[PDB]
Formats: C-alpha cells, structure tokens, sequence
C-alpha cells in the first residue's frame, strides 16, 4: 500500500486533525483505539490496532493534552503526540527559530522513524493556520527539513487563509506574509480556506444559525477526505497526489489552489432537491458555494479538478462538464486551454454522526486556481504593509532577531507573486 | 506546566490579593484549608499554574506577601486565607513607610526585599516553566507603589524573558486618597513603565459607578470592589488555566495587545454588568455580552473610552458560543464604531475564547482595551503632581529620605513622553 | 414532458396558488408532501416526492409564513418560498424599484435554477392582483427580467381586475394603471377577473349566501385547471400555451382576454338540469355567467376558446357551436371572421373536497376578447384620472422617485389602448 | 420580524399605556410576569412585534416609559405591569413640568431625553426590521404634550423612513382639564404635525358618552375609558400581529389613509358598542357591525362625522366573515350615505380583514375615519388659544421658560393653514 504522511501543526492544525481522524476511523470502521486499503494511512500492529500516519506538534501543550485525554488518545502513539512547554505566542521568530529549534529535531526523528515504517511513502499533509505562532513559524521550519530529508515526496500543506474581514489575532497579517514567503520554496501545493466564507456557507446552504470551530472543522475534514479517497479507495479514475501536483500547479510558484465542495445542504433541503451529477457540478461553480470569500467572477480559472464520490458515471460527468464549459460565464485563462482534469472517485462521501450535512449519494470536491486569488493577496499585502509602515508590534520580532528589510523583502516576494497572478491571467 | 507567580504589595495589594486568591480557589474547587475538593477534572487539570502541591491535597498558592506594615497580613491570615498561604511567604517588617515612596522602595523596603527575593527564588526553582509574576499594588499607596517597584526591578533582572505584570490601582481622578498620591504615582510609574511587560490601570471611582449604579449595589465596600478586580484577573488566566476553541496564552495576549514597547496599560472591561433585578429582562447572547463589553459604563478605569482611539482590544470570552456569532458580532461593532478604532491596525478587534464560564455565569467575557483615552489618567496624575511639585508640597518627607528633585523631574518627564506617544498614535 | 413555470405574486397570487396546487395534487392523486404527465408541473425527486414548478414571492412574510406552516409546506421547496421583510404597502414605486430590487435578484436565480431542472420549458403563469403593492410593482419588474432571460417562452399573467364598484384599497386605481402600463411590453397575455361579478355568480348560480376569498379562489383554480389540463392530460384537441397566444391575441398589445366557466351550479340544481354540451355552451354566453362584470352585449367578440372537459364529443360541440353562431345576439367583429378556436379536452373537470360546485360529467372554460372590455378601461382610466387630478396620495410615490408626467404618460398609454379597442371593433 | 416600538408620555400617556400593554398581554396569552402562557400558536406567532424574549418565556414589552414626574411610573410599576416592563426602560426625573410645554419639551425635558434616546437605540439595535414607534400622550398635559414632541423630533431624525405615530388626547371641546390646555395643544401640534406620520385624535368627553350612554356604564373611570383607547390601538396592530384574508400592514393602512401629507389625523371608530343588557336583542352581522361603525355615537373623538366629508375610511375587521358580505355592505353604506364622502376619491371605502377576533367578540371591527369634520376640534383649540393669547393669559410661565410670542404665533398660524387645507378639500 502506498501510504502518505500527515502532519498537524498548531491549535488549528490539531483541531482539524481531531475531526479528520475521527472521520477516517468512521470511513474504515475503525474503533477509537485503532481496533479493526486503510493501510495507506494506518499501520496495522500485532493486535489489529491500526495506528495513524500522523504527527501532532503543539508547543502549547494544552491542546494536545486535551487530545491525549480525549477518546482518540488510545489510537495515537504517545511518541506521535509531541508537546512542548510554551508556544510561540503568535511570533514567527520563535516558531521558526527561537523555540521551534527545540522540538523540530525531536519531531523529525519521529518522521524518519515513521518513514522507515513505510514502503510506499507518497505524500505528506501539514495542517495549520497562516498566523498562529505554532502553525506559522514552525511550519516553514519543518517544511524546509522535509524538503531536505524527502524532497521527492509530495509536500502538501493546509494553511487556513486569514478571513478577509474577520481576524482573531492582530498581527495575523504579519505572520501570514512571513510564513508564506518562507514556505514558498519548500511547499508543492498550499491550500487556503476562509473561515468567514465557510460561516456564510454553513448559514446559507446548511441553514446554520451560528457556526463554530466544531462543525466548521467537520466540513473541512470531509473535503480532505475526498482528496485522500482517491488514494484510499477504488475509483474509476484514481488520482495519486503526485498527479494533483502535476495538474494543479500551472507554474512553479503559483501553487495556491482553493477548493470547495458540494452538496452543502441540510437534510431538509435534500428532499426539495434532486442532486444529479449536473446539479452538483453547477453548484460547484456558484460564487455562493465559494469557500474562500473571493467571488470567482473576479478573475479567470487557471486550472480544475473534480473529485467525484459515490454514484457518478463517466458520461453524466462528461455531460455535466459539457454544460459547465458551455456556460461561458465561467471565464478561464487563454494560457490554459482545456485543462479541466477531473478526478472521479466511486466511493461515496460519508456523514459524521451528530453531523450537520445531508447524506447524499454523490458529491464532489471542486478545486481550482483562479487569477481572482490575487485579490486575497492584495488584502494581506496591504494589511501587512499598513502595520509595517508603523512598525506596529515590530519591537516584538526585531528583539527576537528578525531583520527590518527582511520583512520588506518578504512582502516584496508576495507582491511579485501577486504580479505573477496578473501575468498568468494575461 | 507554565507557572505564574504573584506578588502582593501594599494594603491595597494584599487586600485585593486576599479575595483574588479566594476566587481562584473557588474556580478550582479548592477549600479554605488548601485541600483540593473540586469535582470536574478541569478543576485541577492545570492547577499547577497557580498551585504547588505540598502533599496529599495540600495546594500552595504561588504567591508572596510583602509589606513593611505587619498588621495588613495579620488581618489577611486572620481571614479565610492564612492557612492556604504558607508562612514562608509572609515576608514583612514592622515599620510603615507611611505612604512614602522613598521609604517603601528606596530606603527601608530594600531590607525586606532581600528576604523576599530569596523566597522568589525558592518558588522559581520549584516551578517547571516559569511564566511570570503578577504583583498587586496601589499606584499611590506608599509601600504598594514603592516596594513593588523595587521588587520588579530586581526580579526582571533575574528573569528578563518572563512575563511580569502588575495590577496597580490608579488614583481616582476626582478624589485623592493620599495628599501626596500624585508623587507616589509619578515615581512608581517612572520605574514601573520601564521594568514591566504589562500594567493594569484601575480606578475605585469607576468601580463605584459600576457597583452602585450599574449593579445597583447598595453599599460598595472594598470586599465588593475587589470582587470586581479579582474578576478580570481570573479571566485572563483562563486562557492558561483551561482549554478553549481559541486558547490564547497570557504571553500571546500580551504580544497581541502591545503595538509598541511601553504602552502596556490596560483598562479591563467586564461582562455581563447588570443588577439582579434587571437580569430577567435581558438575554445573555454574544451581542448582549459584547454590547456590555463596549459600554463606557462597564469600563473599570475612570476614562471615557470614546476619547481618542482604541489601539487594541482583547475580547476574551468564557463559555460556549459560536465562532461566527462572536466574530460577526465583534465585526459589526468595529464597523459601527469605526470612528473609535486606530486606523493603523486593520481588524482592530482581537478575540479569544475559553470554553469554560466563570462561577455559574453561562456567558462571560472580559474586555481589555488599550485606548489613547487613557492619557487622561496620566494627565490627572501629571497635573496634580505638577502643582505640588512647583511649591515643593510635602517635599521634605521624600527629600528627607534622600530623593533628588531631578528624580521627580525625570519621573514626570517620562510620563510626559508617555502621553506624547499616546497623542502621536491618536 | 413539456413543463411550465408558475409564478405567484402578492397576497392574492399566493392565496390563489394555495388552492391551485391543492387542486393539482388532487387531480394527480398526489399527497400534500409531494408523495406519489404531472411532470409537466412537477419534478419527481428520488423518493416519489414530486415538487411543483412554482415560486412564491411575498415581501409581507406573514402570508407565505402561513403557507410554510400550512399542510402543503411539505410539498414546496424552502428555496421556492421566498419571503421578504416588509411589503410595498400598496406602493408601485417600492414594488418595482425601492424594495423589489432586493429580492428580485434572489427570485430570478431560483427561476434560472428551476429552468435548468427543465427540458421542455413552455410557459410561465404569474399570479397577482392589479393593485396590491407586492402584486403590482413587483410583477412588472419580474416580467421585464423574464422577458430578457427567456423571452421566447410564453408569458402568462393572472391579474385580478379591480372590481368596478368594489374596492379594498383607495389607491388601487393608481396601481393598476401604472402596473399595467409597464407590464404591457413584457406580457403575452393577461387575464382579468372581477371579484364582484364572481360574488354575483356564487350567489346566483351556486346559491351562495355570502362569498369570501376561500371559495372564490377554489372557483378560479378550476378555471386555470382546465387551461393547464390541455397540457397535463390527453385530449382530442390538445392545446399548447403557445397556441393560446397565437389565437387569443388578435393584435400585438390587446392581449387582455377575459374568461368564464360553466356549469357553475349547486349540486341541488344539477338534478333539475340536464347539462348537455349545448346546454353548457349556451350558458357560457349568458351575460349572467360573465365573470368580469362587463355585459358581453356592450360590444363585439374579437376572439374564442372552448376548453371542454369530460364527456364531450366533437359533433355535439360542433352542433353547439353551430347553435351559438346561429344565435345572432352574440355580436362579433367584422375584423375577425370565423375565429372561434375551440379547444376540447377529454379529461373531466374535478371537484374540491368540501367544495361548493356540482360534480358534472362535462364542463367548459369559455375565453374571449370583446370590445366591451373598453368599458373596464374607461372606468379605471377615469378613476385614476380623478385622483391624479387631485394628486390624492401623489406625495407618496413622488417621494419614492416617481415622476409627474410619468403617471400622465402611463395613463395616456392606457387611453391609447382603450382607443385601440375602439379601432378593432370598427 | 417587523418590530414596533412604543413610547409612553405623560400621566395620560403612561396610564393609557398601562392598560394597553395589559390588553395586548391578554391578546397573546402573556401572564403578568412577562412569561408567555397562551395556548394557540398564533398567540406568540408574531409576538416579536411587541415583545423581546429575554429568556425562557421572558417577554419584554418593546416600550419606553418617559416622565419628569416620578410618581406616575411609580404607580404603574406598583400595578400589574412593573415586572413586565424592564427597569432599563423607566426613564424618569424628579421634577414636574407642571403642565408647562416649555418645560417638559424645551427646557428640562431635554435632560431626560438624552437617556431616553439611548434606550431607544438599544431597542432599535435589538430589533430586526424596525417598523416604527407608538407614543402615548395628552395633547394638553404638559409633559405628555411637550416631552413627547421633543422625543419625536429626535427619533424621526434618526429613523426618518420609519412609521412613527402618536396617540394624543385632544382637549374636550366643552370642558378644559388644564386652564392653559389650549397652549399645550397648539404648541405640541405645531411640532407634532410636521414630525409624525400619524396622529390619533381622541376626546374623553366623547368617550364618556360612549361609556355611560351607549354602553350604559354606571361609573366611567379612566380604567374603563382607557379600555376603549387600548381597544382601537390593538385592532390596528392585528393587521401585523395576525394573518387574515386581507392582511393590511400598518404602513399599508397609513399609505391608504393619508391622501395628502400632514392630514394624518384620525378618529377611531368602534364596533360593536352596546351595553350587556341590549346585546341579546341584536345579532352581530357585518351589516350590524358596519351600522355600528357608521354611527356618530360610536365616534370616539368629539366630532359629528356628518359635518363635511370623509376623505378616507379604513374599516378593519376582526373575525371570520364573507368578503362579499363585507364589500357589499360597505358599498351599500357608501351609496346611501354618499353625501358624506369626498367626491375626490372614487370608492371612498377602504377595508381590511384579519381572521382573528379580539377578546371573545366573534365579530369586531375598528373604524378609522378621516373626515373634514375634524376641523372643529382644531377650531376648539384655536379659538380658546386665541382668546388667551390676546390677553397673554398665563404667558409668564411659558415666556418664563424662554418661549417666544412668535413661537405661539407661528404655532396657531400652522393650525390655521391646517384647517384651511381641510376646508379646501371639504
Ligand atoms: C470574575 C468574576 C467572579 C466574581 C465572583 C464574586 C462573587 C461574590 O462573592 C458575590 C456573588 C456570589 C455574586 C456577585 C456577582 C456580581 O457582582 O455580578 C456582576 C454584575 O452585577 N452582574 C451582571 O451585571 C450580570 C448580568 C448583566 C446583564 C445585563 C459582575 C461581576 C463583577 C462578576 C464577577 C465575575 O463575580
Ligand atoms: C379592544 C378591545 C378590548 C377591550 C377589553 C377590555 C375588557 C375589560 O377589561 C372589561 C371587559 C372584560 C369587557 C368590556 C367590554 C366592553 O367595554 O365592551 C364594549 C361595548 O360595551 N360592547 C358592545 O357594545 C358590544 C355589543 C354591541 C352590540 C350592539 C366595547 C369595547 C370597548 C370593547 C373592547 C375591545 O374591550
Ligand atoms: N478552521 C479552524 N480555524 C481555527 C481553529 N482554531 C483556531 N483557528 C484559526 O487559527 C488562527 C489562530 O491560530 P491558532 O492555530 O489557534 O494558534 P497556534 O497555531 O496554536 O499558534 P500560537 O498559539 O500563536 O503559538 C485564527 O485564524 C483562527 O481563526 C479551528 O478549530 N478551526
Ligand atoms: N380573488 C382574490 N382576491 C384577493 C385575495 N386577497 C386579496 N385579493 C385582492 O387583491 C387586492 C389587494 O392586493 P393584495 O394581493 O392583498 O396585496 P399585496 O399583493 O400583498 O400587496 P401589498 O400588501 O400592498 O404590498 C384587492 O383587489 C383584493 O380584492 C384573495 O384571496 N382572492
Ligand atoms: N481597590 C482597593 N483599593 C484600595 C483598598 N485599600 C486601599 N486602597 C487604595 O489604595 C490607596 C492607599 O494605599 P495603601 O495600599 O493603603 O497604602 P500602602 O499600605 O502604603 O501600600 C488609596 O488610593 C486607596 O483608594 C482596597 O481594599 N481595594
Ligand atoms: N384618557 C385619559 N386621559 C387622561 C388620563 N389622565 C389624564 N388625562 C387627560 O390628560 C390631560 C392632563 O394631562 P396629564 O397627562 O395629567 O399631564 P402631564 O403629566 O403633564 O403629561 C387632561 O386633558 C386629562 O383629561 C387618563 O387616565 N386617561
Ligand atoms: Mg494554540
Ligand atoms: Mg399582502
């Protein structure tokens, strides 16, 4: 079995992971203690106790400690659950240098150990946010080490895009820039989602009153679930992660696809709806199902992917696509003529018990690169610029050893990359 | 764990701390004998932060009592405290500084300081990861003001990378409780500003308003006022003492709330604030809770928060609630009230949520504002001080101890630079 | 299956719709939750839950809210039931501009979505009154959007004629003019009925004491039922809606047919009557069965249609028609030589349980264009003119952005159209 | 929902409102503690209009109590009210204006106004769609008259697109209750007319007639008089609070009943009105109900309605009945009494029907006339005022507060323009 590595970094990465692996266990019938193709993320041990390919890193021990008390404690390896003493406190200089140093060796040795547990190592996912100290600095350090030790393997990262209007941390704009700049050279593709757009979607589609991290995370976990499903299950067109890289990265550095999922609908709405292949596919290109708050009509599509799950047949897809391509309201780049790779998986999507989504016979994860993403760039570039013009909170990094002009150069690189989006769209 | 250590200085300091440590003991189910009796696991999960277990259930508050005037502590340990606190920690002389900064800090206080520091070291040795020092004080009370200042200088020398912070009662802008209260304040501030990471600014006057008018309290004693102070202190630490959707450690909060080095002055907010009669007419929603948090009436420092701009605002919530609900509501507030937020920082809000409520309040939150408004309090002291300084009012008590006129000159000069910085950002 | 769109606008449109779809479900054996040729108005979903082609728009949420609580809640789609916040309050300026704007996009996207649910889209009916704000302004806005997006499809509207002597709203004359003027260019045929004449008929024929909206609406619904029956069922001469347009519109703008129905009789009277084809047909041209209070002897017939339902054979019809044409008391226009299209449907009419009409083996919907309609024109033209001469309630639109002289021009157009009736009759 | 907010001003205002809010609480099955206990779903279906739920069942009347004279509210909250109303809403000073318009509005009242407006904002924030403000007042009582007027000016500035309306007791044409009642009225009116959308005009004298002679009430106290006022207020809102054949929202009613800007003065009618002894001799039909509605004896304002012409008449019915029956009956009335209807408006009637009756009256209706007759009431005040104005009677109490003679000149001048407009249309 080809198997992949997962890493979870930061409160965000860990939380999402919590739900993610709960889901996986449910998708394979695995009990919370690991008790029994899943060998693509699990290692079967002597007792039928399958143990996950995942390393959890938390400098703020509280979060993993909760995981270590939580029901899936049994499942994970104590040597996988790697906790620190104090966190980076939303400081990249510590996450990527001062504090991150300590553990980063410990974690790498877990990773190498686990890599020798494996035969068919294919990719490795890294869950984190763009601004949380743990998530931010630490990730770029880690990725640089994995780009050395493995380098050939698929480097996947999930970094939650800092929602346009809505932020929790003040310096979050800083951290994103700096994190991103660094990890640009060590990451093969980076995913971004928006907590705000997702909130909007929970409300709009699922008919949710007030979203929180619990249910939001269940959503994300199902999106990831489909990606992996191409590996974990039989499908007509089985997509490997290596493929994902080939097809979703039009250009060496712009590997920053966004992804949505349909059907997102309450069990109630499912009875006033017949969700056909075409129905859903159409919904995938609705700006209101757009899980990053960036309306797709603001740019052109650089690339596409349809990870279809459940009862979906090649022609219905082909016809649905034909319909989509016919709709010329979906503008895509001259550069990229017909690139709509579709994945199709057979295995249906699955619903979490106590979950909030309609159990549907077919679903799809749409994934795309659009020039419209430059909008998101603009925002953060500017956000950062504003505070950097002040040196709001600059004392705080520059005491930690960070260089003025390093920050300027990092933002320069982000501006050059934004300028590259412009270049593609042309 | 990450342990925090307290110091208590002055009548004010020791009195406030009296109830503070009572409150936390409630928060963790600790009885008056220092023996843990709580029910939930979270009651003592992180208990190590503030408690050292001395046997069985003996839990020892991590705190040192310091006062040159022995009757203070005598009353504290006469109360439902003395057997929680260990007698190693009662560090006291028998001589009052008699509200002479010059005494409590600079001359006699130093004697006591040495023995204090030794106990400090004891605690810092027993700690695993020392996360810092909270010191109760009155900014104008002689030994709270002064003695605390000396301890801080010393401790910061010996633990310069730790979070050190103080709760200093700022002189009520209308009524002075000491005739020389402006002297005690200005001096203290000189050294307090440069040697601390955070200082909380609070007025008894504002507290009175809150007690008597908002909470319709009939007879606002210090027990009830300190109940309020104890309050906001408790919340901050829930970030560390408990888990939550957004765990924001004290350091992380600090990092986010200090845009510039030295402007670390905080005006704790409070919610909910309404007397028992009126509670049946309202519903504790996040909108309600935040409306409370954004009230000038619920500002515990005597300052109108709508004078100037908020630099940064940390909304720390306690209890379960939706992240969309919170985020959205905070943003609604920032949009409507955008004239009160510093243009420097995009997303002037900052938030955190711990998933445990205080006391039996389903919803609660504590509001940490840093507004340029606060300059008025600095003016209060400056102005009063200045007048007295001109005439050399009560000069011979300080110069009697050997204090230089230029010491006071430089002290005010540094408060004038301080307010000048607030203006520049306003 | 060719399928049609239905829209319901306003309290009137919605109420009528209520009864209309109850009836349809009864005509196909469909249960109130959609549970099973009806696919010409229904979409069969996975479970046999047929869902209607209809969108309900109500700015005054109360009415649809009642529908949403009502038994046929189950049947409709939550996304079909589109409610606003406040209604136009009998103000065309809001229905067609100020407020109508908001939803009108939301509704159109339902319509486009539903149009993609369809293969054979043929027509779309719009139920409303001529003066109710929702019904009035909103309709003309909507129709203009549908005349863009579809344009080729049959545009059918039901607007209840404001009964000659009897009005509920004071400004109703205004609204009709303005609504009508606008929708003139976007509608293919508009039906008008009179609540008063209908009341007269309920009393006269059915032997009803005191009519109300409940039973009145059941009547209207059966009239519409026959029209659709030509689509929904097998008949000898099956009439498509496209036909209806071809034959009922003698002239580009005068598309304003009126329609009656016979037999309208109590179950009691049915036993003292033998309702033959000829019997009923005769009754169709009785001025007392005339469902708009406009006596047909006041003008000449411009056009005709006989939608026959039940046991009706071609010759009996032909003979009945022969008899009718023989009766030269029915004067029709030189312009239009023999135009009496007869429809014939096979499927009988149906009776509502708890209804008030005699279950008859054969029925017919007569529909006609007569020059006598100019009478109705005269009335409203004048009514409007009178109040406009005063500017009674003019402040109320003109504040909303409506133009003096716009109102004059609109009435001019109505006067030109009335002058066109005169032109045809010549 | 669409929320309406009330204000209560004066003894008169607060007293009337006392029972009004009692009545509505009955209408929705709300107990004296503010806890909803009704049985039917319609009891609380729209409860949001007038109630804000503060927990469980706590329902909070959307209303603010405003009085400079504290004993008023003290008596209200001593009664079966005080615990429905929330103490945030008791906004009162301790000084009477002593029936000085100049005081209650222009000088001292302003102090209270500020705190009032803040509570207003609280409510307007908590509202979903703010549909306006009903304000109880005596047109001649100093603080009802004046203070209300100021509140109205302010609120209309801050919510200019909302329906704002007042229930102002017009001075009894025979007996004056205040010697300066003509002053208080004329002044109030000056500002009341320009700053409100609707004003109801009612006389205690007319009420007395109705109570004692028509209802054969033995001792007509204010509790029973206000019972009548509370009455007509309740009905209007049933248009919003409940569904019906013709749902006519308050705005829609307003739109229909105001032919010209400023003539928004209403004389509520009432049916049925007969003492319990005589009820067995009659039958509540629509003819009966309307005959009651068209009675000068059932006109609650002291004005003979057959003086001049009705501009517009809103017949709002409560309970089940036939639309033909109603329509026809209303038209019978308009035909017979055609000498009393303004020729300007064809179809001088206007109707609405809510399908729920009040209280246990199977049939009920409330009659809102706007007749040119009403000018007599304006004369009453004008004439009385004028005489006093000539002699400068009681001038030094108003000019003592700083009121200009020309203020009174312009006030009467605008009532004279007002009556002049009534003549032009008569
Ligand atoms: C950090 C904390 C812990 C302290 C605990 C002290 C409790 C004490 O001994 C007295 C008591 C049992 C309750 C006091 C409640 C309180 O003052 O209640 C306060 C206020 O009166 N409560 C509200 O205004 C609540 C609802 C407002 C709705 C509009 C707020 C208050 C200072 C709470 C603090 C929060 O209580
Ligand atoms: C808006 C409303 C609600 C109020 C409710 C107050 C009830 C109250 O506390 C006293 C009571 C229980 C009944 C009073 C009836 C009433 O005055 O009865 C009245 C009158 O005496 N009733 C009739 O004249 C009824 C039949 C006339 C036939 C010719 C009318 C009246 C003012 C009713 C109002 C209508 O009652
Ligand atoms: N989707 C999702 N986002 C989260 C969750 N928790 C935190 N975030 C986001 O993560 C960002 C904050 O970073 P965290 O992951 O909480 O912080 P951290 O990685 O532990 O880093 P430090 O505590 O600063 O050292 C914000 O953008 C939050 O919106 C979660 O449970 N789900
Ligand atoms: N046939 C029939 N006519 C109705 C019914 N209800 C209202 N009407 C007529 O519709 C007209 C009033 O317009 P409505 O449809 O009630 O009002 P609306 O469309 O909701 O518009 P606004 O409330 O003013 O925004 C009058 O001519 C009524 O006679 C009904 O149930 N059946
Ligand atoms: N909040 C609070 N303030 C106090 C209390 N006791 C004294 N103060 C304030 O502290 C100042 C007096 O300082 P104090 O602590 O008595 O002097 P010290 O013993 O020399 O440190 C005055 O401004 C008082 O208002 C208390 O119990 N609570
Ligand atoms: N309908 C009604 N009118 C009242 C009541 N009390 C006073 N009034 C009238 O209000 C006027 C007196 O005004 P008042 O409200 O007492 O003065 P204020 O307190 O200064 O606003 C007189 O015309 C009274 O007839 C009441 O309970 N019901
Ligand atoms: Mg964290
Ligand atoms: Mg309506």
């Amino acid at each position: 079995m080809r198997e992949c590595i997962s890493i979870h970094v930061g409160q965000a990465g860990v939380q999402i992971g919590n739900a993610c692996w709960e889901l996986y266990c449910l998708e394979h019938g695995i009990q919370p203690d690991g008790q029994m193709s899943f060998n693509t993320f699990f290692s079967e041990t002597g007792a039928g106790k399958h143990v996950p390919r995942a390393v959890f890193v938390d400098l703020e021990p509280t979060v993993i400690d909760e995981v270590r008390t939580g029901t899936y404690r049994q499942l994970f390896h104590p040597e996988q659950l790697i906790t620190g003493k104090e966190d980076a406190a939303n400081n990249y200089a510590r996450g990527h240098y001062t504090i991150g140093k300590e553990i980063i060796d410990l974690v790498l040795d877990r990773i190498r150990k686990l890599a020798d547990q494996c035969t068919g190592l294919q990719g490795f996912l890294v869950f984190h946010s763009f601004g949380g100290g743990t998530g931010s600095g630490f990730t770029s350090l880690l990725m640089e080490r994995l780009s050395v030790d493995y380098g050939k393997k698929s480097k996947l990262e999930f970094s939650i895009y800092p929602a346009p209007q809505v932020s929790t941390a003040v310096v979050e704009p800083y951290n994103s820039i700096l994190t991103t700049h660094t990890t640009l050279e060590h990451s093969d593709c980076a995913f971004m989602v928006d907590n705000e757009a997702i909130y909007d979607i929970c409300r709009r589609n699922l008919d949710i009153e007030r979203p929180t991290y619990t249910n939001l995370n269940r959503l994300i976990s199902q999106i990831v679930s489909s990606i992996t499903a191409s590996l974990r299950f039989d499908g007509a067109l089985n997509v490997d992660l290596t493929e994902f890289q080939t097809n979703l990265v039009p250009y060496p550095r712009i590997h920053f696809p966004l992804a949505t999922y349909a059907p997102v609908i309450s069990a109630e709405k499912a009875y006033h709806e017949q969700l056909s292949v075409a129905e859903i596919t159409n919904a995938c290109f609705e700006p209101a199902n757009q899980m990053v708050k960036c309306d797709p009509r603001h740019g052109k599509y650089m690339a596409c992917c349809l990870l279809y799950r459940g009862d979906v047949v090649p022609k219905d897809v082909n016809a649905a696509i034909a319909t989509i391509k016919t709709k010329r309201t979906i503008q895509f780049v001259d550069w990229c003529p017909t690139g709509f790779k579709v994945g199709i998986n057979y295995q249906p999507p699955t619903v979490v018990p106590g979950g909030d989504l309609a159990k549907v016979q077919r679903a799809v994860c749409m994934l795309s690169n659009t020039t419209a993403i430059a909008e998101a760039w603009a925002r953060l570039d500017h956000k950062f610029d504003l505070m950097y013009a002040k040196r709001a909170f600059v004392h705080w990094y520059v005491g930690e050893g960070m260089e003025e002009g390093e920050f300027s150069e990092a933002r320069e690189d982000m501006a050059a990359l934004e300028k590259d989006y412009e270049e593609v769209g042309v | 764990m990450r342990e925090i250590v307290h110091i208590q200085a002055g009548q004010c300091g020791n009195q406030i701390g009296a109830k503070f440590w009572e409150v936390i003991s409630d928060e963790h189910g600790i009885d008056p004998t220092g023996s843990y009796h709580g029910d939930s696991d979270l009651q003592l999960e992180r208990i190590n932060v503030y408690y050292n277990e001395a046997a069985g259930n003996k839990y020892v508050p991590r705190a040192i009592l310091v006062d040159l005037e022995p009757g203070t502590m005598d009353s504290v340990r006469s109360g439902p405290f003395g057997q929680i606190f260990r007698p190693d920690n009662f560090v006291f002389g028998q001589s009052g500084a008699g509200n002479n900064w010059a005494k409590g800090h600079y001359t006699e206080g130093a004697e006591l300081v040495d023995s204090v520091l030794d106990v400090v070291r004891k605690e810092s040795e027993s700690c695993d990861c020392l996360q810092g020092f909270q010191l109760t004080h009155s900014l104008g009370g002689g030994t709270g003001s002064g003695m605390g200042t000396l301890l801080i200088s010393k401790i910061r020398e010996e633990y310069p990378d730790r979070i050190m912070n103080t709760f200093s009662v700022v002189p009520s802008p209308k009524v002075s409780d000491t005739v020389v209260e402006p002297y005690n304040a200005t001096l203290s501030v000189h050294q307090l500003v440069e040697n601390t990471d955070e200082t909380y600014c609070i007025d008894n006057e504002a507290l009175y308003d809150i007690c008597f008018r908002t909470l319709k309290l009939t007879t606002p004693t210090y027990g009830d006022l300190n109940h309020l102070v104890s309050a906001t202190m408790s919340g901050v630490t829930t970030c560390l003492r408990f888990p939550g959707q957004l765990n924001a450690d004290l350091r992380k909060l600090a990092v986010n709330m200090v845009p510039f080095p030295r402007l670390h002055f905080f005006m704790p907010g409070f919610a909910p604030l309404t007397s028992r009669g009126s509670q049946q007419y309202r519903a504790l929603t996040v909108p309600e809770l935040t409306q409370q948090m954004f009230d000038a009436k619920n500002m515990m420092a005597a300052c109108d928060p709508r004078h100037g701009r908020y630099l940064t605002v940390a909304a720390v919530f306690r209890g379960r609630m939706s992240m969309k609900e919170v985020d959205e509501q905070m943003l609604n507030v920032q949009n409507k009230n955008s004239s009160y937020f510093v243009e420097w920082i995009p997303n002037n809000v900052k938030t955190a949520v711990c998933d445990i409520p205080p006391r039996g309040l389903k919803m609660s939150a504590t509001f940490i504002g840093n507004s340029t408004a606060i300059q008025e309090l600095f003016k209060r002291i400056s102005e009063q001080f200045t007048a007295m300084f001109r005439r050399k009012a009560f000069l011979h008590w300080y110069t009697g101890e050997g204090m230089d006129e230029m010491e006071f000159t430089e002290a005010e000069s540094n408060m004038n630079d301080l307010v000048s910085e607030y203006q520049q950002y306003q």
